């Protein structure tokens, strides 16, 4: 194990002072490997998009590794999951695209979905109101995180038929 | 033979779940013989079988003069994880501790020379509610479907209000809600329960478990079970009732749809004439019609994503009483 | 408890003297010469019991003398069920005969100046409820409250309150000792110099505490010894549960009323004094009521922490309980708290299992096999345990235990079998399997024993549903549980004619064949019938409600609580036409849709009844000032899970039930 996760890392329980605007350059390393991890084969659904699987190297690469009725489900234990892997059970590619865009709304923000509410419920209203990360002070000013930001918004859209994909999401963020 | 050191062992944790819970003041149970129940089960292997679940199989028997639903477990599913055995036994003495409810598929003893507590209950004469209707081979009309309602409702609501400690089972299917002669709704397999402790309502939820469709999206997404888990799971389990449609659906592309998925948009969209099972169109439905539109709007309240604006189980079960009022 | 143990000697004696079939001997007419002497002890051994207390040299020869009245009525025991020359034990009382007053010369002068009670029966709910500590001028008026309490605690003739003023101000206003000195002055109320006695009993013990945990810790030993011993004994034995555990009157009453602590001549037998006694206990507030039902009969008791350790410190200085030291009266079992293996000892009154609501005592099959080790071991109760054997073949020693007279085997798993060691005995004065799942056959052997007070098999299904005799037996007082067997099977109703002294009587009906046809009018000469109960728990075929609908019950009730009935109907015997002075009605979980108006029946007969419940079903559909126009005489009416009931009183009858006082 290179260095552990991204919650490793940025929720390090509150400590670890991050970077400068390379945590985007990392999502779009794990996006440059997941899509020929899982799109460049016939078809493959990763299953498994979760910051406890994005881990983290020397130079912060992003190297994305190591990943039926079932009643208790597991797969998206938080708010990873879709709102169609609610109703549907079928793991599609809007659930992969779903989970990045919730990591991607990690990696601008820095608030997991916990409740003491979640992060759709706060994204979506709050918003020009791009004030929402307050522990760096480089976060505001990049403003090409204003459009990462609305790539998030429109990558976090409940219905399948609008959807981004893993491929053209890499255009948008650079 | 060893099945009655089976009964000592599971005679002596069923007492102790069921001492552990209602202080041993329990209800006239009965044991049973191998050479009774086999012979009621017809050997697990019949026509007499009615459905299937992850732990249990219910079936049909017959004892001398008298049918009889019979509640096997899966032994092969249960017998290596140790949730899973201290859960069955809660399943088992919560069903019995709430037998006291008429409404509930009331119970008349468990047989235990078996590995596992092969339960006997009442003889519901339909079979089980299938993810549509009734299972013998045959549709039931539209004023047992409002009844099964309010008769899912108030049970529910008995496993919240009734006792000091509140328990969730957080899985109201369609699956499980039995139907007898007279037309009432016994529901059944209080089998995925948690009891959370005094006072507090809200409980983070150790696992997180059950019947994918009806997970209310609010326990999916932040791991705790609470007093609103199944008002969710409830609802479609209302519109499961009144569209006829599972809630893993297909349309010829690979089953991208919930119920909640259609209703909600059909809503403004086809003007909430379409979603009445529409092989139940050939019943006249003159004014009735309009408790069908009332209540699916109070599925699509009691289903939505701010839990806060849910009703709680004894609202939806004195408004789905009260829509009544067609009579 | 030298005083407690004297009552239950003599008048274990006025019992068993009326025999006279053992008359040509020198060893039947000392008895007279043993109780008369006792008569005369009893005179001042209460003040010696309290005397006693700061002086050690009357634990050296009256601790001994307790110790010896148990030898004493233990050998009259042994006399009674001998059954043959039993002419050893002449010179056994001899012994002490010649021996107690030797102990009497140093008790010349320690008094220089009614084994039952008279204020135990009328009871009267006392609990009315830094707050603590209350000043002079609001401690009085509660403790008016809790102390006469009679007419509703008032003041009528004030040569008693300057005096009422006096032993409250002593202890500062502190609740539960003014609820302790309350209790106890509920009592005489006579006159003031006795009260000018228990006020300077009050006052010296107060003479050297200076601490208020020590000034309260004994506020009230007085109060346990001020007050007949019958229950001082009885107080006494419920030292034996832990800290907070809320403990079930259907088993420390029958501990009571099982070795002997509670005493019956004049008809009024078994529990009509055995919650006597209980209620009395409570008026002193020793005990606090925990639980009501609809009828007001008291379920499960909860004690004070400093009163527990106050009765345990007792039981130390008693040898009583606490058997960590082997001089000690009866063991409780509790939960998983006697892996020591408290040994075999002659001493050994009894066993009493004890559980803090939630919990089992895990036992082994060793100390079952020391429980019928004793010899004199009158209760026999494990109630919420579990065995890895079953209790057939573990109490299939019993044989060796002859005078027995109390065991509830009650929710406790393996008894697929009562055993066959239960011909022999012949006292066996109460037993019950309460609630117990697992009863494959309950055996004819009990049909023998001429004496038994209470048979609960309530709520047990798995059952051949009794022996066949029943009525040959007299003297049960309550019977729950009874379920009338089939054609040539078993017992009937029509044999159950046959008992008159029945109080609570339980029957559980499945078939339409349990009851008969002319078997169905067997419940009109029970003469002193108090409560029937029913559990008409299944029904397969309608038959059972076709022709259950005369059985009718004696006019005589108390509390009538049927709970299951299966039919759709009322059972059209429950009428104010049919049982005028019944109180108590209980409709648990059915399905009966209405009723008849034979059911109410008003054109001059009203049902004269107290309190009600309607509890889960789904079923009916009454007026709640039908109810009023019907019912005139109300308590409370508990119902809690009843739709299509709505019009009645309380904010929700199908969910949530408003007891419904009346104002």
């Amino acid at each position: 194990m290179p260095k552990g996760s991204l919650e490793n890392h940025l929720f390090r329980r509150g400590a670890q002072p991050l970077t400068w605007a390379i945590r985007m350059k990392v999502a779009v390393g794990a996006a440059k490997g997941l899509t020929f991890l899982h799109e460049a084969k016939s078809q493959v659904i990763y299953r498994d998009f979760k910051a406890a699987n994005i881990l983290l190297d020397a130079d912060f690469n992003a190297k994305l590794s190591d990943f039926t009725h079932v009643s208790t489900k597991v797969i998206g234990t938080h708010g990873y999951a879709a709102p169609e892997y609610v109703a549907t059970g079928r793991l599609t590619a809007k659930s992969d695209v779903y989970s990045f865009g919730v990591v991607l709304l990690e990696l601008i923000s820095g608030r997991r979905a916990m409740d003491n509410y979640s992060l759709v419920d706060w994204a979506t209203p709050y918003l020009l109101f791009r004030i929402m990360d307050t522990k760096l002070g480089g976060q505001y000013p990049q403003k090409g995180a204003f459009t990462a930001a609305n790539l998030a918004l429109q990558c976090l859209n409940p219905d399948a038929k609008l959807r981004p994909k893993m491929s053209e999401v890499l255009v948008t963020l650079e | 033979d060893k099945a009655k050191r089976w009964f000592l062992d599971n005679g002596s944790i069923f007492l102790r779940e069921l001492v552990a819970d209602c202080n041993g003041k329990s209800i006239p149970i009965r044991s049973f013989s191998p050479e009774q129940i086999l012979k009621a089960t017809n050997n697990f292997d019949s026509s007499c079988f009615v459905s299937q679940d992850v732990y249990y199989k219910w079936y049909r028997g017959e004892i001398e003069d008298r049918s009889y639903m019979i509640k096997r477990f899966s032994e092969d599913e249960i017998t290596g994880k140790r949730h899973r055995v201290k859960e069955v036994y809660n399943d088992i003495v919560l069903s019995a501790r709430m037998s006291n409810h008429s409404n509930f598929l009331q119970l008349l003893g468990c047989c235990l020379e078996f590995p596992f507590p092969v339960l006997v209950f009442e003889f519901a004469e339909h079979g089980a509610m299938n993810q549509r209707g009734g299972v013998i081979v045959n549709l039931l009309p539209w004023s047992v479907r409002l009844k099964i309602g309010k008769e899912i409702a108030n049970a529910v609501t008995y496993l919240h209000t009734a006792f000091p400690k509140i328990i969730i089972h957080r899985d109201v299917k369609p699956m499980h809600v039995f139907l007898d002669k007279n037309w009432t709704a016994k529901l059944s397999d209080l089998s995925f329960s948690i009891s959370l402790p005094e006072g507090k309502s809200r409980i983070e939820a150790e696992w997180v478990l059950g019947t994918f469709g009806y997970i209310d999206p609010l326990y999916h997404k932040t791991c705790f079970v609470t007093e609103y888990t199944d008002v969710y799971s409830f609802g479609i389990c209302l519109l499961v009732i009144i569209t006829g449609k599972p809630a893993i659906m297909t349309i010829s592309d690979g089953d991208l749809q919930g119920i909640l998925s259609l209703v909600r948009e059909l809503c403004e969209n086809g003007k909430l004439d379409e979603v009445i099972d529409p092989r139940l169109m050939k019943d006249i439905t003159s004014g009735q019609r309009l408790q069908v539109e009332a209540c699916v709007v109070l599925a699509l309240r009691c289903c939505k994503e701010r839990d806060e604006d849910r009703p709680k189980m004894i609202q939806v079960a004195k408004e789905l009483k009260q829509i009544e009022a067609s009579l | 408890m030298v005083d407690a143990v004297v009552t239950v000697f003599l008048e274990k004696t006025l019992n068993i003297l009326e025999e006279k079939g053992r008359t040509v001997s020198d060893y039947r007419k000392q008895l007279e010469d043993l109780q008369s002497e006792l008569k005369y002890m009893q005179s001042f051994l209460k003040d010696a019991e309290r005397q006693k207390r700061t002086n050690e040299t009357l634990r050296t020869l009256v601790a001994d003398l307790r110790e010896l009245v148990y030898e004493a009525e233990d050998i009259l025991v042994d006399c009674q069920l001998a059954d043959g020359d039993d002419g050893n034990e002449q010179r056994s009382s001899n012994a002490w005969l010649s021996r107690l007053h030797p102990a009497r010369v140093p008790l010349q002068y320690k008094k220089s100046k009614n084994g039952t009670d008279r204020w135990s029966s009328p009871v009267y709910d006392h609990t009315q409820v830094r707050p603590e500590l209350l000043s002079p001028d609001n401690s009085w008026l509660l403790f008016c409250n809790v102390a006469f309490a009679a007419n509703d605690g008032t003041c009528e003739r004030p040569e008693l309150e300057d005096v009422g003023k006096e032993i409250v101000t002593k202890c500062k206003g502190l609740p539960l000792t003014i609820k302790a000195v309350g209790g106890l002055l509920l009592c005489k109320d006579h006159v003031y110099h006795e009260w000018r006695r228990i006020a300077e009993h009050f006052q010296d013990e107060l003479r050297g505490n200076t601490s208020e945990t020590d000034n309260v810790m004994s506020s009230l030993q007085l109060s346990y010894d001020e007050l007949p011993s019958h229950l001082k004994s009885c107080i006494l034995t419920l030292s034996l549960y832990p800290e907070d555990c809320v403990i079930p009157k259907q088993q420390l009453v029958h501990g009571w009323i099982g070795e002997g602590f509670v005493m019956w001549r004049n008809g009024r037998s078994a529990t009509e004094s055995g919650e006597d006694c209980f209620s009395g206990l409570t008026n002193r507030c020793l005990i606090e009521v925990v639980d009501k039902t609809y009828s007001g009969t008291i379920i499960t008791c909860k004690i004070h922490d400093m009163v527990r350790d106050l009765v345990i410190d007792i039981a130390k200085k008693d040898s009583f309980s606490n058997p960590e030291g082997l001089n000690c009266r009866h063991l409780g079992i509790s939960g998983n708290f006697d892996e020591k293996q408290i040994k075999v000892n002659h001493k050994l009154r009894g066993v009493v299992s004890t559980t803090k609501t939630g919990e089992v005592n895990k036992l082994n099959s060793d100390l079952a096999k020391k429980f019928t080790d004793c010899k004199y071991l009158r209760v026999l109760d494990i109630s919420k345990s579990i065995f890895d054997a079953p209790l057939s073949e573990i109490l299939d020693e019993i044989a060796s235990l002859q005078h027995l007279a109390c065991l509830s085997l009650s929710n406790t798993h393996p008894l697929i079998q009562f055993p066959r060691s239960m011909e022999d005995l012949h006292n066996l004065q109460i037993l019950d399997a309460s609630y117990c799942q697992n009863l494959k056959q309950l055996q004819p052997c009990i049909v023998l024993f001429k004496k038994l007070l209470v048979l609960d098999m309530t709520n047990c299904g798995s059952l051949e549903c009794f022996p066949k005799g029943i009525g040959s037996l007299v003297k049960l007082e309550v019977l729950l549980g009874f379920k009338p067997a089939r054609s040539n099977n078993g017992c009937k109703l029509s044999e159950v004619k046959n008992l008159t002294n029945l109080r609570k009587l339980g029957l559980s009906l499945t078939r339409g064949d349990q009851i008969e046809e002319e078997e169905l009018d067997s419940l009109i000469n029970l003469s002193k019938l108090m409560s029937i109960s029913i559990n008409c728990y299944d029904s397969y075929g309608d038959d059972l409600i076709t022709k259950i609908d005369a059985l009718t019950p004696p006019h005589q009730l108390h509390e009538l609580s049927l709970q299951f009935y299966p039919g759709k109907s009322s059972p059209s015997w429950l009428s104010p036409h049919k049982l005028p002075m019944l109180r108590y009605m209980s409709i648990c979980s059915g399905n009966l849709v209405k009723m008849q108006e034979p059911f109410w029946g008003n054109e001059n007969t009203h049902w004269r009844i107290e309190g009600l419940m309607l509890s889960s079903l789904s079923d009916l559909d009454m007026d709640w000032e039908v109810l009023q126009q019907s019912m005139p005489y109300l308590r409370t009416v508990t119902a809690n899970w009843c739709p299509e009931l709505e019009s009645f009183a309380i904010e929700d009858v199908g969910f949530r039930g408003g007891v419904w006082m009346k104002t």
